[PDB]
């Protein structure tokens, strides 16, 4: 009920960002939604004296036909001053199960600092530039802004205090408009406890982190090897030598001596088998000196494997993976690569939020124009990460398969 | 006297850390002075301006051309940024056909809207008196000054605020707002329409806004922003293409611009051979001759621009269809229509700047472009007709390493058809000869060697002058392709060459790459394997080309 003063970073003017074109139904959805919000004092129309603009579009969350409004607050977030810090709950990723809740509606109660409102300006665009776009600015705390949860930290604490004092074994984390709840209960007991917590939040996405882990480098086990087999093996081991110190491939390379046919079977020598075994033993161990640096950006790389299979790696320094995984989940995406990539980026970002409490910068195996054209059509998340586009095919593809 | 409704002013500030303009008034002739005195007298009588005391430090230069001209450039440099919604303009192909349409141009646009009082003191300017033997006459604005930075945005916002309730009360008519002009359209009867127009201009008159009293000064066809707007159709204003035996860079820029502008309704317009001459630009004076390709291109452009072509308006009840054709040399053309032979509009797409590429990628890009344009214009994505088989696209996106997508589309057979020219094997071929290839070059002498050894004993090493490592490594693969059967396995250690071939170009700027492609096309099965260099891998012979 009391507004806390909020400023920007020194030497930084408010965000001016081009609104991108929207389809007719999305525009109508936004018109209805923003009309309703205007009737509720959440937003207000503004004049031309406001130069600032932030992008906005429309989506549909999971199991809902209701159009939701999403604001791309990235530029404003990076231009908003740093808000100070609660140490990340490292026990959250160690819990058996974690449920994510949408506590966004709670932000619309708290008013926003009057002097800052001109920076949260957005525009519902028109088709064919026929009429000037409808301009709004936020009056209350906007969803998607990094300042909103930081301001609502005290309130949220006071609300979740009895539940925390009730179940100390339940880890509660907060990121943006989402509330992460980690526990070790049974799925039924889990869902009932979640109903309890949500009604506890009313009167005022099952995700199991244990089923996901890191992944090792495995080598084939064969009775008979071909020249091609051994060439691929030597390639993969040579690649892996950039990560593991003691990898050697000379005894295996010794087998390829001469010019043979790729399909010709080569019996392994005892030295070769020994070397391969030593390499296995080396690969079974974790990676030397791999640490997390909170001052460094997290980088995610994604490779398309085909048949709905995708691999990914989160790291900071090259060849120092903090996390690796393989998203192969198939829901309705069978005929669409971009949908798969979008859902994969979302899941990876979520995992990254649970583990480190911040989103990684992506390197997408897609052309900029394609992605830019289609990614909003499949995006159900409240936050948005940063990304870039790799135009050169990586050789390491089948080395992560 | 019936009171005109009050128009609330927009608060305006100067850029932070800046103060209002102080600029020395230019010396004027006595004639100019008299003229400006008369003009500013009638303006003061009209309430547009007001005399101010000596207190005001700020000043703006005024000129006479009689018509006055206040040069607000400095104030514009010192005035705050505003929200300009004028980015983009309505495209005629996006309009929905209406039985009755009216154009209203408001007279005294900026002079009808009041200015924020607290800012008026910054719009101060002085008229030099005769012989400068009396203090110059001081004035400040009370309304939006012509030439000011903030006038259009404020005027437009005011206009919208005024127009909103009438539009809310009249859903059966549609109003488009553009600068100093309003465009009203309806499917009502002509009498009812004229009536509602009278109602509208009355409603505007309530706030003190004047529209043409006579039969509205503009009747169809409407000439607007290079467009010709007719009742049942739209087109562009007639083309003017200069013909001179000596061409300059600027002339090429103008020509390209006009051709591009013409290409939105005239199908088949090409601008590559004329855009290639715009390399090494920024010199506006020059003489650039044209190739036979360019001359024939411009002649074909004169051939298409020979007879007029009309686009139609948009009907929401009918599907939106875009059809694409390949023109060659990275050029693509497309037509957007609903009824056959009746295009809503047309357009073209040119491939980006790259060393390698294939047809399918370019097609994808074209689809993306058309899609964005269509969302801008009609607020929806059209269905596509593409010169590519379903099977081809299937194979492509299933085997492509990048993620890729096209919206709803169907195969139209209108050659040239986009196809995949070659496909590499996923596994080694049984019974096929195995060519281990390698190439290396001396960094200093630019001398190198490229060649192969095979499992059957076939060998070759070729010496090369003026070459690099990458060139020799490509050359080796090329040699392997040349001297091998319809099915071949190829082993290389070059991540470069493998990278190039895995990108699957059907065309390249490097002749060697193109010849490799031409070799691949003739092949039945090709398996391309890779190994690390200098690992002592047998069959991989760096020593045979390092001599
Ligand atoms: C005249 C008119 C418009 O008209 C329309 C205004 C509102 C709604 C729908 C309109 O047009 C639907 C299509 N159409 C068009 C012309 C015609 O004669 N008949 C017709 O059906 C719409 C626009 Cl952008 C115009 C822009 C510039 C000028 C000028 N000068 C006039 C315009
Ligand atoms: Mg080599």
């Amino acid at each position: 009920i009391e507004t806390v003063p909020v400023k920007l970073k020194p030497g930084m003017d408010g965000p001016k960002v081009k609104q991108w074109p929207l389809t007719e139904e999305k525009i109508k959805a936004l018109v209805e939604i923003c009309t309703e919000m205007e009737k509720e004092g959440k937003i207000s129309k503004i004049g031309p004296e406001n130069p600032y603009n932030t992008p906005v579009f429309a989506i549909k969350k999971k199991d809902s036909t209701k159009w939701r409004k999403l604001v791309d607050f990235r530029e404003l977030n990076k231009r908003t001053q740093d808000f100070w810090g609660i140490p990340h709950p490292a026990g959250l990723k160690k819990k058996k199960s974690v449920t994510v809740l949408d506590v966004g509606d709670a932000y619309f109660s708290v008013p926003l600092d009057e002097d800052f409102r001109k920076y949260t300006a957005f525009t519902i665009p028109s088709i064919n530039n026929e009429t000037p776009g409808i301009r709004y600015q936020y009056n209350v705390l906007p969803q998607g802004w990094k300042g909103s949860p930081a301001i609502f930290q005290s309130s949220m604490t006071k609300i979740l205090e009895p539940f925390k004092k009730q179940n100390p074994d339940i880890v509660i984390y907060q990121y943006m408009d989402d509330l992460y709840v980690g526990s070790d209960l049974e799925i039924g007991q889990h869902r009932t406890k979640i109903e309890e917590l949500r009604q506890h939040l009313l009167r005022w996405y099952e995700l199991h982190p244990d089923k996901w882990t890191v992944q090792p480098i495995v080598l084939p086990e064969k009775d008979s090897w071909t020249v091609n087999d051994i060439q691929k093996l030597v390639g993969k081991l040579n690649w892996a030598s950039q990560i593991y110190p003691g990898i050697k491939v000379r005894q295996l390379s010794k087998l390829l001596r001469g010019t043979k046919a790729l399909t010709e079977v080569i019996p392994l020598t005892e030295e070769a088998e020994l070397e391969l075994a030593e390499n296995r033993e080396i690969l079974k161990e974790p990676v030397h000196g791999v640490y997390y640096d909170p001052s460094k950006d997290l980088i995610a790389e994604i490779q398309k494997q085909g048949q709905g299979q995708w691999t990914y790696q989160i790291y900071q320094e090259p060849f120092k993976n903090l996390k690796t995984g393989k998203y192969a989940r198939m829901r309705g995406a069978h005929t669409n690569d971009v949908k798969q990539l979008t859902e994969a980026v979302q899941k990876i970002t979520t995992e990254s939020i649970v583990i480190w409490g911040k989103t990684p910068k992506f390197k997408l195996p897609i052309q900029k124009e394609t992605w830019e054209t289609w990614w909003t059509e499949y995006w159900q998340a409240t936050w948005i990460p940063e990304w870039e586009f790799v135009n050169t095919p990586p050789l390491v593809k089948l080395w992560y398969q | 006297m019936v009171p005109i409704s009050p128009i609330e002013t927009v608060p305006v500030k100067l850029k932070p850390g800046m103060d209002g303009p102080k600029v020395k008034q230019w010396p004027l002739t006595e004639e100019k002075i008299k003229a400006l005195v008369e003009i500013c007298t009638e303006m003061e009588k009209e309430g547009k301006i007001s005399k101010i005391g000596p207190e005001n430090p700020y000043n703006t230069p005024v000129f006479a051309i009689w018509r006055k001209l206040v040069d607000f450039r400095e104030l514009n440099k010192r005035t705050q940024d505003f929200w300009e919604v004028q980015l983009g303009i309505p495209h005629p192909a996006g309009l929905k056909k209406k039985k009755s349409v009216t154009v209203l141009d408001v007279g005294d646009a900026y002079f009808s809207v009041p200015l924020d009082e607290d800012f008026r003191k910054y719009t101060a300017f002085t008229i030099p008196s005769i012989n400068n033997e009396t203090p110059g006459i001081r004035y400040q604005y009370n309304v939006l000054p012509q030439g000011w930075k903030g006038s259009p945005a404020i005027f437009q916002s005011s206009m919208t605020k005024i127009l909103e309730p009438f539009a809310a009360q009249n859903p059966d008519i549609v109003i488009y707002q553009y600068m100093d002009d309003l465009y009203v359209g309806s499917d009502l009867e002509i009498g009812q329409h004229r009536t509602k127009i009278e109602e509208l201009r009355q409603h505007l008159l309530r706030w003190g806004l004047t529209t043409p009293d006579k039969k509205h000064q503009k009747e169809p066809p409407f000439l607007w922003m290079g467009y010709e707007l007719h009742p049942d159709k739209w087109t562009v204003q007639p083309i003017v293409l200069p013909e001179k035996d000596s061409w300059t860079v600027n002339d090429i820029q103008k020509l390209v611009g006009k051709l591009n502008w013409a290409s939105q309704i005239y199908p088949g317009i090409k601008v590559r051979q004329l855009s290639k001459l715009l390399r090494g630009t920024k010199a506006l004076t020059e003489v650039i001759p044209l190739t036979e390709e360019a001359e024939l291109e411009l002649a074909e452009n004169r051939e298409i621009l020979k007879e007029p072509v009309h686009g139609v308006y948009y009907d929401p009840s009918k599907d939106l269809i875009a059809e694409i054709q390949k023109q060659g040399q990275g050029q693509w053309t497309y037509q957007i229509y609903q009824e056959p032979f009746k295009n809503l509009k047309t357009g073209k797409y040119a491939r980006m700047r790259g060393a390698h590429t294939n047809d399918v990628k370019q097609l994808t890009e074209a689809v993306q472009k058309i899609t964005t344009e269509s969302i801008v214009i009609w607020g929806k994505t059209p269905k596509f007709k593409l010169p590519i088989q379903k099977e081809t696209w299937e194979t492509w996106w299933t085997e492509y390493w990048q993620a890729t997508w096209i919206p709803e589309w169907e195969f139209v057979n209108t050659p040239p058809l986009v196809k995949l020219w070659y496909q590499l094997e996923k596994e080694p071929i049984v019974g096929a000869e195995t060519f281990y290839v390698d190439g290396a070059a001396n960094r200093e002498t630019k001398l190198g060697k490229a060649g192969y050894v095979t499992n059957k004993g076939r060998q070759k090493v070729v010496p090369l002058t003026n070459t690099t490592n990458q060139k020799t490594e490509l050359q080796a693969i090329y040699l392997a392709l040349q001297d091998s059967g319809l099915e071949v396995n190829i082993v290389t250690d070059s991540q470069y060459a493998l990278g190039i071939i895995q990108a699957q170009p059907d065309k390249s700027e490097s002749e060697l790459v193109n010849q490799i492609i031409e070799q691949l096309i003739k092949k039945e099965k090709v398996y391309l394997a890779w190994v690390p260099a200098h690992k002592g891998i047998g069959g991989n012979e760096q020593v045979d080309k390092l001599v």
